[PDB]
């Protein structure tokens, strides 16, 4: 959603014809800046790591859960 | 109008007497780091994040390390403080049930 | 010509174009309770009804104790007259404009107004007279030996309302030729 | 958040500009802001607040407009929203509180759209669809109507009478119920605040007692007058022209040139007043209330006649005294004729004229009137704080009841109404799809408010309530015809479980839900239309 609202597509006409064709089309489909439109990312060669997104949501996690554990702010001067 | 005074033998001090500053004030100062680390104790209390003299960020469940990084003045909430102290040194955990 | 009033409340649907004429002031009721005059003849003053002075400095001087209440008896009267030749002329409904000059509608010929049923509309700006003249096909009216059933309006309804607890001032239908043609539209909404 | 720079290409004075992403947030938060304050007081288990005013002095109150009338507003749009706070309680008198939250989340959430990518223009029509849907189902899920028991009992709950709301319901309905008047050849309303409210700090809240007359919060100015006349057909002459003595009318002068006229002049300035209050006397009246003044010199005039007459009277006070008893209001009395005439067919007649003392305090009760009913309300408690709140969650009780009887229709309340436009609304959301969908979609759930906040000051959780509350509403769209057998709605609060609220005796009136949402509107979506905001700095 935000690859789209930087680059000025239509945020949601792509993002609902990717969940769609999501559930049909498999796993590779997504955002292929070439066209303005959805696509398979294996022949586009959109290519990265495992690490980079295990250890994104590992870490976006240990961040939300952490924040929300807190009730309390104490300050000193 | 204007009012006398009661006695001058020190340098500029403060009493509280006949248990007021224990059997009322205490008690409530006390409620109020007792209502803290209530809800910190067990697997469902809440974390607390607590900012120190210098800046460096700290957030703990633990009583007595909550405790250990505030400022306090109150005496009689200083007793139960230190108490949370006897516990983490002499057993480490407990300290949540010490206060 | 095409008169645009304001009023606070509801919401932009909750506005009208009037077939008549809309009025900022209201129906006076510190004296009776006259608001909702029915088959009406609206009159329209330029002048004062008061116990007034000619335009130059003057004073009733008193001599006699038997001066006073006679002084009251023209005083009375004077303001009686004048209520006297507006229902003469028959018409239930007046229009009165700025009286900063001097004198307004007196609290005394107001009673007089109330109990004679004729409905009084008080502090009309001098610009509003062009529009009210063509608007309510009436002859504005200057002296009261110069009021006539002549120069009276013919409307018929005059009621004022209360919306959102403010009232505007209503004049829905006009008998009579419109050789001047004249709009009013009611403006409503929610927020200022 | 970073404090935006002004630009450097264009000059404005003592006066900033923030743009586009800038400005609607900032909206959307001072909307928040002003909303957020007044969530805590909302449903039945919600409370009240102290408002200090800086002195100490301070007011307790739940109703809403009151509180946000009295918070120190700075932001535009938090204005525009206590502007539509009071809009409300002059349109409805109840329901101030909730307009409020609504319109917030409407902002909010359609934010949230244009935060995403979604233009503005095209949720503000989605917003127009949803709201000329939602009126439309409100009337067809109206209920026209003992009922009004209910309907004043409801505006007493979240409030401080509503612990004794059955007393202060019976009370509400019968002091309304009892000024019935036609106007403008045939309007039966029911006078908006005739019901004269005085609170004295004593006694119990329970001990507060209706007035069969009306309540003056006067006394009998001279103390050798009756503070009491009683019996059958009293007569009372309700006056307006002060009883005192006269400078020369207006452009009167005196020049005394033989005086022995000092004396005559000077006595004859009694006589006028004197010759008007015998006028009075002699045409039979008992008991004189003037709006203006009375001399000492006529005081001795009633005193010595027994003529309980009270002096500097509210005009407010004293023509629904005229509307009541069968009196005139006096102006001035001058005839057909010049002459200065008072006939006795002028009077009203009542039951009884008492002055009546509470709590180290007397006032007259003008008793058992004989043209028309006539209702007060004398309240009890506490202190003045404690006083003062109950007779503005009365004004908001009375106010309740009044539109009932203005409009033939009411609404099963309990955020059943709005539960019921929440799934309503997302189902007719297909009908037009597009773009336009997610708008109607972000509406009808931005009615979630009213149910879900009123579950949260429960303290407890409120999903459990909330979802399970919308399965209801969402087996009314899929129940048959004659399957209705189904259909049921509404929520409790005190208990914690869904109840039938029609049964149960959980009544809002009609327009209180329509001019509800009808303004909320008008609200956000002149907030949505603000792209930029310029502010100049005072003269
Ligand atoms: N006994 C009750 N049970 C359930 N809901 C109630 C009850 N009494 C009132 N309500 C709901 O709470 C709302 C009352 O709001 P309130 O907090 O008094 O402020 P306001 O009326 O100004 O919005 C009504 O809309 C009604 O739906
Ligand atoms: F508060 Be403990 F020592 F887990
Ligand atoms: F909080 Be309200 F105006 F019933
Ligand atoms: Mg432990
Ligand atoms: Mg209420």
């Amino acid at each position: 959603r935000q690859l789209c609202e930087n680059a000025g597509f239509d945020a949601i006409e792509i993002l609902n014809k990717l969940r769609l064709a999501h559930s049909k089309g498999e796993k590779w489909y997504g955002v292929v800046f070439e066209t303005e439109n959805i696509g398979d990312n294996f022949a586009k060669f959109v290519w990265e790591p495992a690490l980079v997104k295990i250890n994104a949501l590992n870490s976006a996690t240990e961040a939300t859960n952490l924040i929300l554990s807190v009730d309390e702010t104490i300050t000193n001067k | 109008p204007q009012n006398p005074n009661a006695g001058l033998f020190k340098q500029g001090y403060n009493s509280y007497s006949n248990a007021d500053g224990q059997i009322i004030k205490s008690i409530a100062a006390i409620r109020e780091l007792h209502q803290m680390c209530l809800t910190s104790m067990g697997p469902c209390g809440r974390n607390k994040i607590i900012v120190n003299h210098l800046g460096k960020i700290i957030i703990t469940n633990d009583a007595a390390t909550m405790l250990r990084e505030l400022d306090i003045v109150h005496p009689a909430v200083k007793v139960l403080v230190m108490a949370t102290e006897q516990q983490k040194i002499d057993m480490g955990d407990g300290t949540n049930l010490v206060m | 010509d095409i008169r645009l009033v304001k009023k606070v409340g509801g919401t932009i649907d909750d506005t009208e174009m009037i077939d008549g004429v809309v009025l900022t002031q209201t129906a006076i009721k510190s004296a009776g309770g006259p608001t909702r005059k029915e088959k009406a003849k609206i009159g329209l003053i330029q002048f004062q009804i008061s116990p007034p002075k000619p335009d130059t400095e003057n004073n009733i001087i008193v001599n006699d104790y038997r001066q006073m209440d006679k002084i009251l008896k023209e005083e009375r009267a004077y303001l009686l007259n004048i209520c006297k030749k507006i229902k003469k002329a028959k018409c239930n409904v007046l229009l009165i404009q700025k009286s900063i000059l001097r004198d307004a509608v007196n609290d005394l010929a107001l009673h007089f107004l109330s109990k004679l049923n004729i409905m009084v509309v008080k502090d009309i700006e001098r610009e509003e007279i062009e529009f009210l003249s063509k608007g309510l096909g009436c002859k504005p009216i200057a002296d009261i030996e110069l009021f006539t059933e002549d120069r009276l309006d013919s409307a018929d309804l005059v009621e004022e309302i209360d919306s959102d607890g403010s009232k505007i001032v209503r004049v829905t239908g006009i008998r009579n030729n419109n050789a001047r043609p004249t709009v009013s539209v009611v403006i409503r909404g929610a927020n200022n | 958040q970073l404090f935006n720079n002004s630009r450097s290409d264009t000059l404005f004075l003592g006066g900033e500009k923030i743009s586009g992403d800038d400005i609607r947030n900032q909206n959307v938060l001072a909307t928040m802001a002003v909303a957020n304050v007044v969530k805590s007081s909302l449903g039945p288990v919600g409370l009240d607040k102290m408002l200090v005013d800086d002195i100490g002095d301070f007011t307790v109150t739940n109703d809403g407009a009151t509180i946000l009338s009295l918070l120190d507003v700075q932001h535009p749009a938090g204005k525009i929203l206590v502007e539509l706070a009071q809009q409300q309680d002059r349109e409805i008198g109840d329901g101030t509180t909730s307009v409020v939250i609504i319109a917030s989340e409407l902002l909010k959430r359609a934010n949230e759209l244009v935060k995403n990518k979604i233009h503005p223009t095209t949720i503000i029509t989605g917003f127009r669809v949803a709201l000329r849907e939602a009126i439309r189902f409100i009337n067809e899920v109206l209920s026209t109507s003992e009922t009004l028991i209910n309907i004043a009992k409801t505006s007493m709950s979240s409030k401080i009478i509503g612990a004794d709301s059955d007393f202060f319901s019976n009370m509400v309905v019968d002091a309304l119920l009892a000024v019935k008047t036609q106007n403008s050849k045939g309007e039966i309303k029911y006078p908006v605040k005739a019901v004269n409210v005085l609170k004295a700090h004593g006694k119990s809240a329970t001990e507060s007692l209706l007035v069969p007359g009306y309540a003056l919060n006067c006394t009998v100015a001279s103390q050798a007058m009756p503070k009491r006349i009683a019996g059958g057909n009293v007569k009372i002459a309700c006056l307006d022209l002060n009883l005192q003595k006269a400078r020369m009318a207006m452009g009167v002068q005196i020049n005394i040139d033989d005086p022995e006229q000092l004396e005559q002049i000077r006595k004859r300035e009694a006589g006028i007043v004197l010759e008007r209050v015998k006028k009075i006397i002699d045409a039979g009246a008992q008991v004189v209330l003037t709006t203006k003044g009375i001399d000492d010199l006529c005081l001795k005039e009633f005193v010595e006649a027994k003529i309980m007459g009270v002096r500097r009277c509210k005009k407010e006070d004293l023509r629904r005294i005229a509307r009541a008893t069968g009196a005139t209001l006096v102006s001035s009395m001058s005839n057909l004729e010049g002459e200065e005439t008072f006939e006795s067919s002028y009077l009203g007649l009542c039951d009884e004229v008492v002055q009546a003392k509470f709590s180290d305090d007397e006032c007259i009760l003008i008793k058992g009137t004989s043209k028309h009913s006539s209702s007060s309300i004398i309240l009890r408690g506490a202190n003045d704080y404690s006083l003062d709140e109950m007779e503005r969650s009365l004004h908001d009780s009375l106010s309740v009841v009044k539109r009932t009887l203005e409009s033939g229709n009411v609404v099963p309340g309990g955020g059943c109404v709005e539960a019921a436009l929440n799934i309503y609304l997302d189902n007719f959301a297909t009908t037009v799809g597009s773009r336009e969908q997610l708008a109607i979609a972000e509406f009808a759930a931005a009615l979630l408010i009213i149910p879900k906040t009123l579950a949260v000051n429960a303290a407890k959780d409120s999903s459990e309530l909330v979802a399970k509350l919308r399965s209801y509403h969402a087996a009314s769209q899929m129940a048959k015809p004659e399957d209705r057998s189904y259909r049921n709605y509404g929520l409790d609060l005190i208990r914690g479980k869904i109840v039938d609220e029609i049964h149960a005796g959980v009544l809002e009136p009609t327009i209180s839900k329509v001019k509800s949402l009808k303004s909320a509107l008008e609200a956000c979506v002149a907030i949505l239309r603000i792209d930029t905001m310029i502010t100049v700095d005072p003269e």
